[PDB]
């Protein structure tokens, strides 16, 4: 569970191959299930974001 | 009578000149794009989405 | 692909001039607005009382008058003006003499919680207010949007 303003960095595509590194990362991580909620952009109540797993 | 770009409420961005003087700048239209389609919803809390350009 | 997204967005606690809670509340009816118009989230003062009928002039408060009371929200008798909830002149008015509500504010400092309540001329509560009440604060200190409201606890004059 990521924040939904990091999904805008893992859309960024490999370094020279084309694709994003979401899509090399469920290749190589199968099985595992991405998802973004909005309650982990403010945990500490100062603007501290973070990620589940 | 109130024209598109002067109604008071809506969403105005200042941006970078995509062609400064004569160079072109690629990679910052990217980024405004992408910023500009994730304001509509966070705003929105997801009920609108960005359909059209 | 892409990723999905959830987001959560939490209401307001409340809005101006309404019951705060459902403790030991009293409502008088028969008050008819003597002149002007009474804001919802604003105190009043009686004019004259009626020895016969029974009946109760109230009006917006002024200089040097003791409130009695602040009016109560309601989606009936009142009479939607400049964008706001209002009472007109003439028909009925629902104050309440005892009880918590909250109401308008000028002041920008959270209050303490067993302090008196000072309202201004025009009948809103404020910190540094010459008219002195017997109310006292509840600790209800929130904001609707470009709004500020405070809970207050009435008594009975």
């Amino acid at each position: 569970l990521i924040p939904p303003s990091m999904r805008k960095v893992l859309a960024i595509r490999m370094p020279e191959t084309t694709m994003s590194y979401l899509d090399y990362f469920k290749s190589q991580n199968s099985g595992i299930e991405i998802d973004s909620i909005a309650e982990l952009e403010d945990i500490d109540g100062a603007g501290t974001k973070g990620v589940l797993v | 009578i109130v024209s598109v770009f002067n109604h008071p409420n809506i969403t105005k961005i200042t941006s970078g000149k995509w062609i400064d003087v004569s160079t072109m700048k690629p990679e910052t239209a990217e980024a405004e794009l992408t910023q500009a389609i994730e304001t509509i919803e966070t705003i929105t809390r997801g009920q609108h989405r960005a359909t059209n350009i | 692909a892409q990723i999905n997204a959830s987001y959560q967005r939490d209401m307001a606690i409340a809005l101006p001039g309404m019951v705060a809670d459902t403790s030991k509340y009293n409502i008088d009816g028969a008050c008819v607005v003597n002149e002007g118009d009474v804001l919802v989230g604003a105190a009043v003062q009686v004019v004259q009382a009626q020895a016969v009928d029974g009946h109760k002039l109230v009006k917006a408060l002024t200089t040097g008058t003791t409130p009695y009371g602040v009016a109560i929200r309601s989606h009936w008798q009142t009479v939607n003006a400049q964008n706001q909830m209002i009472y007109e002149d003439g028909g009925a008015i629902n104050v309440m003499t005892s009880g918590r509500v909250w109401m308008l504010s000028k002041s920008t400092e959270a209050p303490t919680f067993g302090s008196a309540v000072k309202l201004d001329v025009d009948g809103q509560e404020k910190s540094d207010g010459t008219i002195e009440t017997t109310w006292t604060y509840a600790g209800g200190w929130t904001k609707y949007k470009d709004i500020q409201l405070v809970e207050v606890q009435l008594h009975q004059l």
